[PDB]
């Protein structure tokens, strides 16, 4: 499944709560500020995540790349770009260095390419 | 490459360390087995580590062997700076 | 960096630290910090070239000083926030030059591990070859001997 | 191990993968749409 | 250029340049001349 | 799961919002930008919500000033100068390095924004704690 956002009152640039419509059995969310009122699009108004199963690649940024500090290798190539030297470290991320993954980050400016192998 | 089949009862991490510590600790012993092995019984250091008078067994093998392993509150030196124990060396290596 | 080295306008002394696994970069210039200098190099190979160590050779004559070397921008003062990030080559005459690659990126280069020392303590011949708390013992010892 | 897991503290917490709420006026419809809502109704 | 052999008196005579400008006391002096 | 502020001659617990709308952020959006930079982390959102759904009967600066007033060590007897001791307290001691000024009250939401945003981060785990034997965090 995925997450959900909040629907914000424009009008006043607040944001919305998710009340029940009676008449028709439908999700309307509403403003408190003011009266203003928007369909809900989906049923799921509230999750909750818990076994932390997050693609981390999105959270790893291109931009680590040019670091001296970080370890540098060319055995695994960037896949688009093709380029051998690839960076590899670690996640740095609480409640996640219980297991050793190797995040991959192509040396290659302008492509920016990060993957797990 | 993430082959290592976790210890039940306790994380992949602390696994790893066990293993290393397992692997330093059976190293150790065997350096110092050897060395205390020949001494010529002329040394003076065995003499008195014999006679028991002052020393230990273990005394010797830091001197002649190899030290051994260091700890700070019974483990492995930490991660004072970004994940490496000092900057003479590379983020995140666990070599000994 | 390049404008420190040349302390136009960024003096010396003042430090950056640029966190790259977090976007933000931090500049540190209130009084107190602890730093001390250090050789730069740019490529595999070092900045300090022989022709300067002629010139500083000869003393007393050129009037040439640590401070100029500090101007050619060959050693550059570090504090402990920049030095979290940044590597640092041992020994440039066995670390840098190429051999079986460690990380081939080094940035910085000691100008010799003695230096670490402390003013009592470095007066002790061979600490390496002593356990450390006889080297305390006798660090806390030389400040009493008579002379 | 049986006796142990007879004794050691076992809360929700350490043993739910996840949790959610869905608005699903109608029982026999719902949004995971699962098997189980039909043996439900 | 430099020469690995070499290093031990480059590095020491850089050394000694150095103190002889500065000194022992020197964060003392110029704290309190600021 | 709620945050709260500790500040200088005030001896209650303040909510973060508050502070926010006393300043003078009474919208939801200004200070969800101040407290999220990257506008798409739900993740954070989620922890801050039930904070946001405190102090929300609140609505106005003025009543904010107002209960900062209150609970304070010369608190106002009403809204009448204890404003002015709010105000006072929000230019003196709130965060002086930044500056104390009208206009730096911005700057001073934006830091008070990121120190927040770092302390969320330290709870999601995301960012490393720090140790106070750092003497890199030692002058
Ligand atoms: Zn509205
Ligand atoms: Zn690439």
């Amino acid at each position: 499944p995925g997450f959900v956002g909040i629907r914000f009152c424009q009008e006043c640039n607040n944001m919305l709560y998710p009340k029940e419509d009676k008449e028709n059995r439908i999700l309307l969310y509403a403003c408190r500020n003011c009266d203003y009122q928007q369909e809900a699009d989906n049923s799921c108004i509230y999750v909750n995540k818990i076994t932390h199963e997050v693609d981390e690649l999105t959270q790893i940024i291109a931009d680590v790349s040019q670091d001296p500090t970080l370890p540098r290798t060319e055995d695994h190539p960037c896949q688009k770009c093709g380029h051998k030297e690839a960076v590899f470290f670690q996640s740095h991320s609480a409640r996640a260095e219980d297991a050793m993954r190797l995040y991959y980050v192509c040396t290659a400016p302008h492509c920016g390419h990060r993957w797990t192998e | 490459n993430n082959e290592l089949e976790p210890t039940p009862g306790n994380t992949l991490r602390q696994t790893f360390e066990n293993q290393v510590n397992r692997i330093l600790n059976d190293a150790r012993d065997k350096t110092g087995s050897s060395a205390q092995k020949s001494l010529s019984e002329y040394n003076n250091f065995k003499s008195m580590v014999v006679s028991g008078a002052k020393g230990s067994k273990i005394n010797i093998s830091q001197v002649i062997a190899v030290v051994g392993q260091q700890n700070v509150e019974g483990k492995r030196i930490p991660f004072g700076f970004k994940h490496r124990t000092l900057p003479h060396f590379i983020k995140d290596d666990y070599g000994p | 960096r390049k404008l420190r080295r040349q302390m136009d306008i960024i003096v010396s002394e003042v430090s950056m630290i640029r966190d790259i696994r977090e976007r933000e970069i931090r500049i540190y210039t209130d009084a107190g910090r602890i730093c001390r200098p250090l050789l730069i190099v740019e490529k595999q190979k070092l900045l300090l070239k022989k022709r300067h160590i002629d010139q500083l050779k000869e003393r007393e004559y050129n009037n040439y000083s640590w401070q100029d070397l500090v101007a050619s921008g060959v050693v550059e003062y570090i504090d402990t926030l920049e030095e979290e990030t940044v590597m640092l080559a041992m020994t440039p005459d066995d670390l840098q030059e190429k051999e079986v690659a460690y990380c081939s990126t080094y940035t910085h280069c000691e100008i010799h591990p003695s230096m670490i020392l402390g003013v009592c303590a470095s007066i002790i011949p061979f600490p390496d070859h002593n356990q450390s708390p006889r080297n305390t013992y006798q660090s806390a010892m030389g400040k009493q001997a008579m002379g | 191990k049986d006796i142990l897991c007879r004794l050691e503290h076992t809360t929700l917490r350490k043993v739910t993968a996840n949790t959610a709420i869905y608005y699903d006026p109608n029982p026999q419809s719902t949004v995971v749409a699962e098997d189980q809502e039909w043996v439900n109704v | 250029e430099i020469t690995p052999d070499l290093w031990q008196e480059a590095c020491w005579i850089v050394i000694s340049s150095y103190f002889d400008e500065k000194g022992l006391v020197r964060q003392q002096l110029d704290s309190f001349d600021e | 799961q709620r945050i709260v502020a500790t500040l200088p001659y005030i001896k209650q617990e303040v909510p973060i919002i508050i502070v926010f709308r006393a300043l003078g952020f009474v919208s939801d959006r200004d200070i969800l930008e101040h407290i999220i930079y990257d506008f798409e982390d739900p993740e954070m959102m989620e922890m801050v919500k039930p904070s946001l759904d405190e102090a929300f009967v609140i609505q106005e600066q003025n009543v904010a000033l107002n209960f900062i007033g209150s609970r304070g060590a010369k608190p106002g007897v009403t809204k009448e100068k204890r404003i002015k001791y709010a105000k006072e307290v929000l230019q003196k001691e709130m965060l002086p390095h930044v500056g104390v000024s009208d206009f730096c009250e911005t700057k001073k939401a934006y830091f008070l924004g990121y120190m927040v945003h770092r302390l969320l981060l330290a709870a999601l785990g995301r960012r490393e704690l720090d140790d106070r034997d750092h003497y890199g965090n030692k002058r």
